[PDB]
């Protein structure tokens, strides 16, 4: 139950006590002192529960218990609490090292039996010259234990995925050392699911950057991925062995899983520049060479007992990518080789992972083949709008491989401008061009077009729309590519009905600006407001630079007019007259005409006016060119009388909106 | 130009001369093992007010602080020493006829060699002296109290590899240019490439990281000096060697990827002057920078500037005449 | 780029006292930033004015060029460009009245 | 452990001088606000100033900084060169600390523990895989034992027929040798271990003449 909390409520502090005075001194804003509430009731008999069902635990209610404080410890002040708990379950025990009978739901209890395993495990390694006839070793850990310890690691990952205080003050510890227990154990021979908690523990540890600043020294000095290969070395150690021996022995990935997820901490936190420095050149790309050359380019090739894990995967590694290009800013010593000496030879330096993600997005790569071709894979499910196993993480793996292609194309331009004025020998093509190129499944240009597919489910995922119609955005501002856009959109019907359909289903959503201020409102539908409401903007956007590109161009075919005669003899209609569709035109007019009736004026000029400054913008453009403006200006008269319908609402007037408003008018007097 | 004269009654061959910052004062040190103040009158005058042995051997350079300070003087020998010195003000114990009213604070005894140069350096950077010596190093000593001038802390030893002849402190009082020292070295060596070598307190490490050598600096140095920064871009260096030299060192800005190391410069030669047909053995700068003079075995102090187009000339000679 | 830069240049000062200092700094580059969002504001509001009466000038100009003297007579077409003209002046005898309208404002006084 | 948490260091000094107790988590932890504030954001470095205020440090003086961060490092340096009576284990503590978190250590540190011991250095060195950096440090001590610079290794008297008999720690040396050896298809490995064998019979004609020049001194 406590397990989420998706309103944020602490709920389960009815089930906490405070046994110490909170000291923070960071809210100076109230002056009425309250002295000392006595906790009610209900709390003082819930706080006491959760402790007298510590009392002499049976080994039957043992894991309950641990999942029992594990949704308890779920919220900042409920880890702080389970953690003070964990604490004073162990602060009894001095001297008396002979009477063992303390709390086996401490953070001492456990930390030492961490201990005790890894001194164990790391004691049986096999001497080569023993070779006759061993019995059974009655040492490795059995299930009763690796599922206890499993839930000991979840309910420490809860608390510190929480608590900051309870990542340091574990952390610190000079006696339970827990970073260096854990990356220890991680080095020896145990199950895959309890590396995979031992990972996931790391990674909520690794949220503290002093923790993940030592942790990148930790794990390089580890080698639980081999970044130094030996010339003698046959097998590769590690988890790149473990991934293509063990869990594509199982059908099941836990350990690749928890070790992306390690990892997609680790950036947020940031990684030292000099990590591998002296053992090897210093930087990033060896830990990128293992996410693209052995997890990634790998995923589709791989069998899965779990038919959503395929999916789980694409969604942890492509996380990875995305913050990497994310918080990648280019600059020009990214284009110059740094060398570096190495045991008395100059080597140069592993240049930015944001640099190699850049390199291997503006080039045909295998990666950009596993980027647009997930591209398709995605629409190619959604296109049923069935349920299907996993669907949720190959929503989210579509939404990560459209974020790296909009980051590139936001960065693009100031990664060729410094590959110019540094002069280095490589060579990259634009990405607006490399999605023009011929998808080796359907041998069609279609990539873009499939891009744009995501329109189409615009109410069902307005995330994967919103990124669509932005990456479109970018892509309209290229004149040289308008005329191809045309072609490719038009080529085939079905598909062009359904790229104006998700343009203009978009677009006469019904939502408006009022519900991203108001504070009842929930965040993720505030947020979904807010995403529709860019897509709007994006897509006009796309139409305003698209209509001042030389005909044929995206926003007259999206708009509706005859892009197979001159565009002067263009007959535009009402939708449904003769079979007109509906068009982002019929779209752009029923966003302004909405409340011309009423006394009131236009709806969109009060409840979206930077919708309607926009909407106004294109009716300008699509007035003001000379061949647009003769099917234009005999339309609006003939089935809107518009500039009689709209003009008798001027002066518009709100005192927040004013640079909008005489913008609209602006637009409307010309 | 015009000259007054004194007699210095040094008891064998001055090494040294430097002013006080007002110039009202002047210090002078001899092979006598003497140092020696002289005070400039409101008559326009000039009178020894103290004259005092300093060290056990031939003292090679003498110099003072900025009067922030106080009244404060340092000396360099060939026993290997250097002192410190403080005037007091109604100190002069009679019961000990014959002393100075300069009293020796503190004696410096860590290098193995002769010192052969010591610089109090620019006083935003506080009480700090550098010295070096023929051991190859330069040592930065440090007072914690400027009213205890008997406590000074070494805080750094620099290893030049070459022996050290001259220091000069960089006189860059921006906060836009850290704190640096150009180091000079009399090796007659040809093994070593070069006799000039920069060190930058590079912050990023608490030490005086190596940023430059002057590759081009093949022969023996006497003396060296940066020029008093008139708010320009780039520091000027002069080097007394075979020839006098003036380089110029205009920091390269760091991308923003060049995290940890020191500064680079784009280093230019701007004037090399042979014209003392001899070895160049001082170089010191006018106030403002703009002037350099220099000395040589043509028993000459010539005098150089910049004119409005950077072409540095000779402007003036400054030549005993035996009359 | 302008909190960037600021921040980068708050990163470059090595020093005890700058470390010191490094809250009253990021407080400093709070009231830079604010007054450059002020400016921003400012020169989006200085074109939005501009650009409307631009959008206006340019409507009186087509009532007055391309309709015909047929649709607006010789007394009624006196009374609207008398009446303009003194509105139209008001509005820039004012003294705070923005510079930027004046070659619009001038612009249309010579075609009315 | 507390105080050294909140950073009142030499307080929790003056109580390990009142109970016998070992200065190690001190220096470990002082290490630890260093390693802190080395990879330490904005507030980390105004954080800072609430406890290096409460270590007496108030006869300051400038021109001394390891950029910002600074004077954790000085109280550091202070506290090693203050506390001699131990001085292996504080150098081998705050160097363990700096190497298990990464950080490059500083030359001072370095050249303050040749002094104490270059092998406990050696052997940090070679535990933590700084090949380089062993190779180095053998060069100059190897040399310092020849007395180029002796008194920078702690050395009394350099190799003579007229002194105490010398040491070097040869079981890290064979050791370095090997651990160079192991990645023999490098061409530099074998130059690193060149630049040691080499220099290792230079010393050991002279320890062989030194070793004559004694005998014959022992005979007479």
């Amino acid at each position: 139950l406590y397990k989420k909390n998706p309103f944020h409520l602490e709920l389960a502090l009815e089930y906490w006590c405070p046994t110490e005075p909170l000291q923070t001194p960071t809210i100076m804003g109230s002056y009425l002192g309250v002295a000392h509430q006595r906790p009610p009731q209900r709390q003082v008999v819930l706080s006491k529960f959760v402790r007298q069902m510590g009392d002499l635990l049976p080994p039957t209610i043992y894991i309950p218990y641990l999942k029992m404080l594990q949704g308890l410890a779920n919220g900042p002040q409920c880890a702080h609490y389970c953690f003070s708990l964990l604490k004073v379950n162990g602060s009894s025990h001095v001297e008396n090292i002979q009477g063992a009978g303390g709390s086996p739901v401490s953070w001492e209890h456990f930390f030492h039996s961490l201990m005790l395993y890894h001194e164990h495990l790391r004691k049986d390694l096999p001497s080569a010259d023993s070779v006759q006839y061993r019995h059974l070793p009655s040492r490795g850990i059995t299930q009763k234990e690796q599922d206890g310890l499993i839930a000991f690691l979840q309910l420490t990952s809860t608390i510190i995925t929480w608590s900051e205080n309870a990542r340091l003050a574990l952390c610190e510890h000079p006696q339970w050392t827990p970073v260096v227990v854990i990356l220890g154990l991680l080095q020896c021979s145990i199950p895959p699911v309890l590396k995979a908690e031992l990972l996931k523990t790391l990674a909520a540890f690794g949220k503290s950057p002093e923790i993940a600043a030592s942790l990148w020294q930790s794990l390089e000095y580890t080698q639980i991925l081999q970044t130094v290969r030996i010339p003698s070395q046959r097998q590769a150690i590690g988890i790149e062995v473990e991934l293509n021996e063990i869990e594509s022995r199982c059908e099941e990935y836990p350990l690749t899983r928890a070790f992306c997820q390690l990892i997609s901490t680790l950036v947020e936190s940031s990684f030292p520049s000099n990590l591998g420095a002296g053992l090897r050149p210093p930087g990033f790309d060896p830990y990128l060479q293992f996410l693209r050359d052995s997890v990634f380019l790998r995923f589709r090739t791989r069998a899965y007992r779990r038919a959503a894990e395929k999916w789980e995967v694409a969604e942890v590694v492509l996380e990875v990518f995305y913050k990497l290009l994310r918080d990648y800013e280019p600059q020009l010593e990214d284009f110059v080789d740094q060398f570096v000496e190495l045991q008395g030879e100059e080597i140069i330096a592993y240049k930015p992972p944001g640099f190699s993600l850049m390199y291997h997005l503006l080039n045909e790569s295998p990666m950009l083949e596993l980027a647009l071709s997930l591209l398709e894979e995605g629409v190619k499910q959604l296109d049923t709008y069935a349920p299907f196993p996993g669907k949720k993480h190959l929503e989210k793996a579509v939404q990560h491989c459209l974020a790296l292609l909009n980051l590139t194309l936001q960065k693009e331009n100031l990664f060729m401008d410094l590959l110019r004025e540094s002069q280095l020998a490589l060579i990259v093509c634009p990405l607006e061009q490399l999605l023009q190129g011929i998808n080796p499944r359907t041998k069609k240009a279609d990539n873009v077009v499939n891009i744009a597919r995501y329109l189409y489910h615009g109410n069902t995922n307005p995330e994967l729309a919103f990124e669509s119609a932005k990456i479109l955005c970018c892509i309209s501002c290229n004149s040289n590519i308008q005329i191809k856009l045309v072609g490719d959109f038009t080529h085939d019907q079905s598909i062009s009905q359904k790229l104006m359909a998700g343009f203009v289903e978009c677009l006469d959503c019904e939502d408006a600006e009022e519900f991203v201020r108001l504070e009842e409102g929930s965040e993720l539908e505030k947020k979904l407001v807010a995403i529709r409401h860019e897509t709007r903007i994006h897509i006009l956007n796309l139409l305003i630079t698209s209509l001042e590109c030389n005909p044929p161009n995206l926003a007259l075919y999206l708009l509706g007019f005859e892009l197979k005669k001159p565009v002067s003899t263009t007959n535009l209609q009402d939708p449904g007259v003769l079979g007109c569709p509906r068009t982002c035109l019929h779209a752009i007019l029923n966003i302004l005409e909405k409340g011309t009736e009423g006394r009131t004026g236009p709806v969109a000029v009060r409840e979206s006016p930077q919708l309607a400054e926009l909407c106004y913008q294109v009716i300008y453009q699509l007035c003001a060119c000379s061949d647009t403006s003769g099917p234009t200006m005999r339309y609006l008269r003939t089935s809107q009388d518009f500039l009689f319908s709209q003009l008798q609402y001027l002066p518009f007037s709100n005192k927040e909106y004013e640079i909008s408003m005489l913008n609209q008018m602006s637009w409307l007097m010309k | 130009f015009v000259a007054r004269s004194i007699a210095a009654d040094h008891k064998d061959l001055i090494h040294d001369v430097s002013f006080d910052f007002h110039g009202r004062r002047m210090a002078t040190c001899s092979s006598d093992q003497s140092v020696k103040v002289w005070d400039k009158s409101e008559s326009g005058d000039w009178h020894c007010t103290a004259s005092w042995k300093t060290h056990s051997g031939s003292v090679w350079r003498v110099t003072w602080a900025h009067p922030e300070f106080g009244q404060v003087l340092a000396s360099c020998s060939f026993d290997r020493t250097a002192a410190v010195w403080e005037e007091i003000v109604g100190e002069s114990n009679d019961k000990l006829r014959g002393q100075s009213h300069w009293v020796k604070r503190t004696t410096l005894v860590d290098s193995r060699t002769s010192v052969t140069d010591v610089k109090f350096a620019p006083k935003h950077m506080g009480l700090m002296l550098a010295t070096c010596s023929a051991d190859g190093i330069v040592r930065i000593y440090e007072a914690p109290d400027v009213m205890n001038l008997s406590q000074w802390s070494l805080q750094h030893e620099i290893s030049c590899k070459l022996s050290c002849s001259c220091i000069s402190w960089n006189p860059s009082s921006s906060r836009a240019h850290s704190p640096m020292i150009a180091v000079g070295s009399d090796d007659s060596s040809p093994n070593a490439m070069a006799k000039v070598q920069i060190f930058e307190y590079n912050e990023n490490t608490r030490k005086y990281a190596k940023a430059e050598t002057l590759m081009t600096v093949t022969d023996p140095v006497h003396d060296i000096a940066f020029a008093p920064n008139l708010g320009r871009s780039f520091h000027i260096l002069a080097i007394a060697t075979k020839d006098v030299r003036i380089f110029t060192l205009k920091p390269v800005r760091k991308e923003l990827t060049s995290s940890g190391g020191p500064t680079k410069f784009e280093i230019h030669i701007v004037a090399q002057f042979d014209n003392h047909n001899s070895q160049v053995w001082r170089v010191s700068w006018n106030i403002t920078g703009t002037v350099l003079a220099s000395s040589g075995d043509d028993g000459c102090v010539r005098l150089w500037k910049a004119n409005y187009m950077d072409n540095w000339k000779c402007t003036g000679i400054l030549k005993g005449n035996g009359s | 780029l302008l909190h960037r830069v600021l921040v980068a240049e708050v990163n470059a000062l090595q020093g005890m006292a700058a470390i010191g200092q490094r809250p009253l700094l990021m407080e400093e580059i709070s009231t830079v930033l604010q007054y450059v969002v002020g400016r921003n504001k400012l020169l989006q509001c200085l074109h939005a004015k501009r650009h409307a009466l631009e959008s206006w000038r340019q409507l009186v100009e087509i009532i007055l060029t391309a309709c015909p003297q047929d649709l607006i007579q010789a007394e009624d077409r006196q009374l609207i460009i008398r009446d303009i003209l003194q509105d139209v002046h008001d509005k820039i005898l004012d003294d705070e009245a923005a510079q930027e309208l004046m070659p619009v404002v001038a612009g249309a006084v010579f075609t009315l | 452990t507390l105080l050294v948490q909140a950073g009142l260091f030499d307080t929790a000094i003056s109580l390990c001088q009142t109970f016998k107790l070992p200065l190690t988590p001190v220096f470990e932890g002082l290490a630890f606000k260093c390693i802190k504030l080395q990879f330490g954001g904005e507030a980390a470095q105004a954080e800072a100033w609430a406890w290096l205020a409460a270590n007496q440090l108030s006869s300051v003086i400038t021109t001394k900084e390891s950029s910002a961060t600074d004077e954790a490092w000085r109280l550091l340096s202070t506290y090693l060169e203050r506390y001699k009576v131990q001085n292996n284990l504080y150098h081998h503590c705050v160097i363990n600390k700096l190497l298990s978190h990464g950080v490059p250590l500083p030359n001072w540190l370095i050249n303050s523990y040749k002094k104490v011991d270059a092998a406990e250095l050696l052997r940090l060195y070679l535990n933590y895989d700084l090949l380089e950096e062993a190779v180095d440090l053998v060069s100059e001590y190897v040399d310092a034992v020849l007395g180029k610079g002796h008194q920078y290794f702690g050395i009394e008297f350099p190799l003579s027929a007229t002194a105490p008999m010398v040491w070097l720690p040869y079981s890290s040396i064979d050791q370095l040798l090997q651990a160079l050896g192991e990645n023999s298809a490098n061409s530099h490995n074998i130059a690193l271990s060149q630049k040691i064998l080499d220099k290792l019979e230079d010393y050991q004609q002279k320890v062989d003449k030194a070793t004559r020049d004694l005998l014959y001194r022992r005979t007479l």
